[PDB]
């Protein structure tokens, strides 16, 4: 492939460099339209800018935490982090978010990796070996109430059991209801006067719930869960302007008030170098 | 003697002529078309009013003055009240449509000024409150009036800050969306053909707007000496290939 | 070799090697030739 | 039972590896795809669309005005604007090009810089745009500027001028984050003759300026952007 | 292959052993040009002197250390070794360095092995199990500031998570900007009067950053990281004189003052055996 | 699931072993090679060039 | 001995995965199947039989 | 596979929607027996409702 | 590839792709045609 | 068998078995024959 062809002096009536940008086109002008060039080859394919590659590496999408401790006398397991859940979503952590929102609709399979590490902040004789049981709880399924409810039987709901310190990995097909996931949605769930506006209405994909299977030892053990997400088989439509201001909320476009100028001011003139 | 410059668009029972055009943009290089069976889901036969809905509606005019910040209309909202297009809209459960948008602004060879005319698929607005305040329905359904970016923040309304496109992105990059400029010195109209863009084959026309049309002054209007300091901008829009499905009782929407 | 039955379980996809910027860079209705005048 | 040996790296999680995994939802059938206009395949497809450069960066809070390069009637010989070419920083940084370049470590290729004139139709002007390849200072006067890559632009019916910064380089890749060894030059613009307004007209006229990449362009070695960060996880 | 051919008495006008070294050549003289030889075969190929073999074994290129401890009240994580980094470079440890600098330009893929072991120098009830997360931070990427910054999300930057006591291994293609890496560079980054001289200007490849993912236990744990590097697919040009004096700095050729004579003095005469 | 048995040596790191590894930079394209005079392939090539001997070591 | 590398997820138990296992009862012979009317293959077969709706829910 | 065929106005002596449930059958009535439909395809096989799948986790 | 000798040890079965609701939805002795009168 | 997609991930290269010391041992412009006089 040639990156530049050889081109010499020109004295024409045919001027490729004068255009009318009002038309909305970006005319494909090249170095050889306005200087004299020599042949050179590309030596490159643009492999690593493919959208599959761009969205295809694992990104941290969520960090939560649960603890193993005596539940005796706990009136609210959920509240003691005896188990915890996560209202699945991919917009909470914002590094991966800016990348996805370069597109309007996106379609992909997900590969999740879940790393779990334990901490024992206060005096323990040892490190126990805990098994985590993260289970997927889709919309309209008995949400779990204690850390050892019938829910955890999970007879119809996919669940994975792995050890703290290890990693769990599995992959979920594209579960969207439509043909693509909306990265943006300028609508409502119905024409009410006070119903929420955004995608949050849209992208209610149910939540994920984690717990330790082990009963309690004499000390307490903090287990912190990190969920990583990798898109595989990516398809993206309609590019948009990149995010400039900071994010404030999952699912709304809102930016913070009295934010700071995002364009760097010159130290000098327009004329400055 | 054909120029890129003169054009005629006849759609239904209405025709537009421009003698000072700058080509026309067809979003994503695709022209509006009906919904193919292979893509269909709802089993209902759809209704295609054709020429009674696919004609040109001219919205009320705006006034560009030296202080203007820009205006924003949503589709199909802007047309919610135009003739039979609008009736069909409130009466069917689902509908689908593409449009021809023609924005008009003429001046003289002594004026200067340049407007950006852009179509943004799925333009989800931001609340000026920050945090996770929502933007109430009425605020994102201004109707033919559209939203005036130089109007004041209101409560439950969107933010109207132009350098941020009403969503946290910079004005400068709106050029990645199908758009055309109106530069008084060149141009006097802008025309964009919009194919139907959605993640579902057909949708509700009232709970979801699928494009915002935005006209934004970028190089300020400058009139000749002792000229009146303003020009009107007119927007005429025509639904094209419209289909409605799931007819019934007639939606009632807030406000 | 796929070891698993479902398609979601396969590895990343392979390069589009599609690449056609004209839907984004030249969505004009009447074709513009480089070198010919923009507005006739 | 087949005998195996495990190597160093067993059990590691590399966020960039690409392997098979069991599906949690065996046998599930995804929604059919329908057609949607606009599919993107390569980031190289989109960085060829031009976007506006806030060249007039001299303000103090972001404003529509930093996109406008002003021009003065009747000045002769003088300089319209100047900038270095660190596409990952400074004026370029918020543009779509700048914004994507920042997802990669290295770039190579030609850039296309165009200027669209917005003055009254009955005015006229001749400007010179000059690209100064690495190795010399930003030009200080047109004489200096005109000895490097340049285009005399004659403002006419055809409203925009497209200047190309041809890839001039020893090393075949440069860093997107500004680096010296790897630096690309300067871009300046001067009156060639001068802007002239018709009667009954007055004041400043402005140029809009865009940037996009030539088909020439290469970007490689993905990394994280300095353009976005956060202090606590967001919630709904 | 014959190592020596058979050759007998000679009384010629053709003298292969008289040459003129002023020419710059090393004339290919053999035993059989000056004594009577018998046939012998080589029995050898020179396999283990191939440059791929010479540069192809893992060498320790870096030892760093980080600790897991309560960051509460630490004003400078980097400074507490709450995480640490490394300004990637291959010239810091000097065994592998002398080997590479036998050549001027070198091109190869790298295979890294990272061994991490833990130490608990002061009273602990136990040994905790820590997961390390070494992540590559290339030039112009948000450098990380705390041990748990948004940076560590590493949504676009390759990162590996492995356990202390284990090893991590992965391989990075030749990332040089030119066609080869310069082992030497007699230049500057530009013609300034005070800019640094060497390769240090050249070979600024960005840094690598390590941290423990675990929160803190009651005791403190020292984790010491050793990075090993193996060249694979080696290509080397222009041999040079081997390094004689000791090294003083990464990237400069400088040797220490009042160094010692590097040539061993005879214990005796020139005539001595 | 195929039945396996691991042998002695599993998990060891031998600095001299030669195996495959995942690339950290999937899909990256290295700079083209250009021609450079002087390529060395074997150390046996270079030890045939003669160099001076500090024979007079007595200093 | 063939060189291997284990990936993330090793040792996990996913209640939805489908693999082979050793039989605890090697060589056992199950009872023959006889014919029984009524075999169901898909839940989609049965949701097409209509059943009564307690529409008058007001009790 | 078609999920619905195209069907238009009807004015017949052949009424598929009147039945006698006392018989014990569930007559296979479709949308196209009582409204005007357009063609649409199934795009689906009913894989995940197989009893092997239902009892197999 | 089965690694084991017994049939119980193989993975899950594969979709019936049988599907015939008529034993449940139309177990009537004399065949009913849709469109013809239910009771003659 | 390569298990990985990228070339960097393959094992060590295989012996040049190239070997030609003359660029280093005899870079003279006019060819010298062993046995013939060095300087004529
Ligand atoms: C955009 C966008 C991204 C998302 C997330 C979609 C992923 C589908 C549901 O995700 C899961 C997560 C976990 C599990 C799980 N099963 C057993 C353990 O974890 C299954 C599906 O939604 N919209
Ligand atoms: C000579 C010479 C040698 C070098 C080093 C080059 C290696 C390229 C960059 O090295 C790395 C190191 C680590 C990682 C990494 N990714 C995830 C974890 O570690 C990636 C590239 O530079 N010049």
């Amino acid at each position: 492939t040639v990156a530049s062809i050889s081109s010499g002096p020109k004295h024409t009536q045919k001027v490729p460099i004068l255009t009318a940008n009002e038309t909305g086109a970006t005319m494909p002008v090249l170095p050889s339209d306005s200087i004299e060039t020599r042949t050179t080859y590309m030596h490159f394919n643009g492999s690593e800018t493919d959208v599959e590659c761009f969205l295809g590496r694992a990104a941290c999408v969520h960090v939560t935490e649960i603890q193993n401790k005596d539940a005796t006398g706990i009136d609210n397991h959920r509240e003691a982090k005896l188990f915890n859940d996560w209202k699945i979503n991919l917009s909470s952590l914002v590094q991966l978010r800016k990348k996805l929102e370069l597109f309007t609709y996106v379609r992909f399979d997900s590969e999740y990796t879940i790393l779990a590490t334990a901490s024992q902040p206060d005096s323990a004789n040892y490190s126990s070996n805990l098994v985590v049981q993260a289970m997927y709880v889709p919309p309209g399924a008995p949400n779990p109430k204690e850390w050892d409810d019938y829910t955890w039987q999970s007879a119809s709901n996919p669940s994975v059991f792995f050890k703290v310190g290890d990693t769990s990995r599995f992959s979920v097909p594209y579960v969207g209801l439509a043909s693509a996931y909306n990265c943006f949605y300028d609508g409502y769930s119905h024409d009410d006067a006070e119903t929420q506006y955004g995608i949050t209405v849209l992208a209610h994909m149910g939540s994920m719930a984690f717990r330790i299977v082990n009963e309690h030892d004499e000390h307490k053990t903090l287990v912190k869960i990190r969920v990583y997400h990798r898109a595989k088989h990516v398809e993206a439509w309609i590019p948009r302007a990149p995010r400039a201001l900071p994010y404030t909320s999952i699912g709304r476009t809102n930016y913070p008030k009295n934010t700071e100028p995002v364009i760097k001011k010159r130290k000098g003139d327009i004329k400055s170098y | 003697g054909y120029s890129d410059r003169v054009q005629q668009i006849t759609l239904g029972n209405s025709t537009i002529t421009t003698q000072e055009a700058a080509n026309a943009v067809v979003c994503y290089a695709e022209w509006p078309e009906y919904l193919p069976d292979v893509d269909a889901s709802d089993v209902n036969k759809t209704s295609k009013p054709d020429t009674s809905v696919c004609r040109f509606y001219t919205l009320d005019s705006k006034t560009w003055t030296t202080g203007s910040k820009g205006w924003c209309w949503k589709l199909p909202d802007a047309l919610k009240d135009m003739g039979v297009f609008g009736q069909n809209m409130f009466f069917h459960s689902l509908g689908r449509s593409g449009y021809t948008v023609h924005v008009q602004c003429n001046a003289t060879k002594f004026h200067s000024g340049c407007l950006l005319v852009v179509v943004i698929p799925e333009h989800q607005l931001a609340s000026h409150e920050g945090g996770n305040v929502s933007v109430k329905y009425t605020f994102t359904h201004p109707g033919e009036r559209g939203i005036d970016l130089s109007s004041a923040n209101e409560v439950g309304g969107p933010v109207k800050d132009v350098l941020y496109n009403m969503n946290g992105t910079l004005l400068g990059n709106l050029l990645i969306f199908p758009h055309q400029f109106i530069n008084l010195r060149t141009n006097n109209t802008a025309t964009i053909v919009i194919p139907y863009i959605n993640s579902v084959p057909i949708d509700s026309m009232t709970r979801h707007n699928n494009v915002s049309l935005m006209v934004i002054p970028i190089a300020p209007l400058t009139v000749p000496t002792g000229a009146t300091p303003s020009l009107p901008i007119t927007v005429t829009i025509a639904p094209m290939c419209t289909e409605f499905s799931g007819i019934r009782s007639k939606s009632i929407v807030p406000q | 070799i796929n070891y698993y039955k479902d398609a979601a379980s396969t590895s990343s996809a392979g390069q589009s090697l599609s690449m056609d910027p004209s839907k984004f860079t030249e969505p004009v209705k009447d074709l513009m030739l480089k070198g010919a005048p923009a507005l006739n | 039972g087949l005998p195996t040996t495990t190597l160093p790296g067993s059990g590691q999680f590399l966020t960039t590896d690409d392997r098979q995994s069991p599906s949690a939802l065996p046998n599930y059938e995804p929604t059919p795809r329908i057609h949607i206009p606009g599919k993107v395949h390569n980031l190289l497809e989109i960085i060829q669309v031009d976007t506006l450069i806030p060249m007039n960066n001299t303000h103090t809070k972001d404003e529509v005005n930093s996109y406008l390069i002003p021009l003065n009637a009747n000045r002769q010989n003088e300089q319209v604007f100047g900038t270095n070419l660190f596409i990952g920083d400074g004026v370029f940084k918020t543009t779509l090009l700048g914004e994507i370049v920042q997802y990669y470590t290295h770039w190579s290729g030609s850039l296309r810089f165009s200027l669209m004139y917005t003055g009254p139709a009955l005015s006229s002007a001749k400007l010179i745009l000059a690209y100064t390849p690495p190795g010399a200072r930003g030009p200080q006067d047109r004489r200096e500027a005109m000895l490097g890559t340049h285009v005399v632009w004659d403002i006419g019916l055809q409203s925009t001028i497209v200047m190309t910064i041809p890839w001039t380089s020893g090393v075949q890749f440069r860093y997107t984050d500004p680096d010296t060894y790897t630096s690309a030059g300067f871009l300046s613009c001067w009156y060639q003759t001068s802007l002239i307004l018709p009667p009954e007209t007055t004041g400043q006229v402005y140029l809009l300026s865009f940037i996009s990449a030539c088909p020439d362009f290469k970007l490689r070695l993905m990394k994280d952007t300095q353009t976005i960060s956060q202090t606590v996880a967001l919630t709904e």
